[PDB]
């Protein structure tokens, strides 16, 4: 599974959190993100 | 000291601006150090300086 | 990979838990999911209608 | 001048201010008609969006 | 640098992030922003409209 | 893209933030804010 939600605000949400913070799945009355098990956007992009 | 490399001629205007900038910057970064911080580095390192 | 859109949640068992961080003001489109949001190779987002 | 419902996410990221990405080194070499077909030919997708 | 002023964001997908943290009354002069905040070289707040 | 705000109470939030805060891209019902992306704020000001 790769991240996603059904709207953008559970993603500004995300892309606020800390180190990490991709990885937990959360829901809202009728929306919901999905987070990657492999820790692959922040891995990748620590290279610089 | 940091901006006595770069004037060659008699001080154009934005130079002069970015002067007094500095002074406001470093004249609120200044007053009272030794109060204020208490740290080894910043310390030794504004003696040095 | 695989990620799934226009997805309904049942409605009599609905719940949040994140309400203390996001809230989304009250319109159909809200309520009702029609769009995906996914990152690009640069992180980004993009919208899948 | 920008019409009023531009999507703002395209202003969180590092991107053309004309909308329109023409990066040239992504562009084949030499090849004119390609790059104005990038450049202009608003019937084919752009680029990074 | 490029950023962008006079936008609205579409209204039936609204949402707000920061609802714990800040707060603004009901008109509609706060709804519609005509106007942009900007730094200036020393940090402090511009107005451009 | 510079940090930019279209209401004074973001701009307020954005100030009393700690440091870290400036790369943020918070958003509200009509109101937004973009982050700047260097962090060139906090850098350049720090050298006066």
């Amino acid at each position: 599974p790769i991240l996603s939600t059904t709207t953008l605000a559970l993603m500004e949400t995300k892309l606020k959190g800390g180190a990490g913070a991709f990885a937990t799945s959360e829901t809202h009355f009728g929306n919901y993100v999905v987070g990657e098990i492999i820790p692959l956007q922040q891995s990748m992009l620590f290279n610089s | 000291v940091e901006n006595a490399t770069l004037a060659r001629q008699a001080l154009n205007r934005i130079q002069r601006s970015n002067i007094l900038q500095s002074f406001k910057a470093k004249m609120l970064a200044t007053l009272f150090l030794l109060n204020r911080t208490r740290d080894r580095d910043y310390v030794l390192k504004f003696l040095t300086r | 990979f695989f990620f799934p859109v226009g997805l309904y949640l049942p409605e009599d068992r609905g719940y949040t838990t994140v309400e203390s961080k996001v809230k989304l003001n009250d319109t159909v489109r809200n309520a009702l999911p029609t769009t995906a949001y996914l990152l690009n190779r640069d992180r980004a987002v993009q919208k899948i209608d | 001048l920008t019409p009023v419902t531009m999507d703002v996410n395209y202003f969180k990221i590092p991107n053309n201010p004309r909308g329109r990405a023409s990066c040239m080194l992504a562009v084949d070499p030499y090849d004119t008609e390609a790059a104005t077909k990038a450049i202009y030919d608003h019937r084919e997708a752009d680029a990074q969006t």
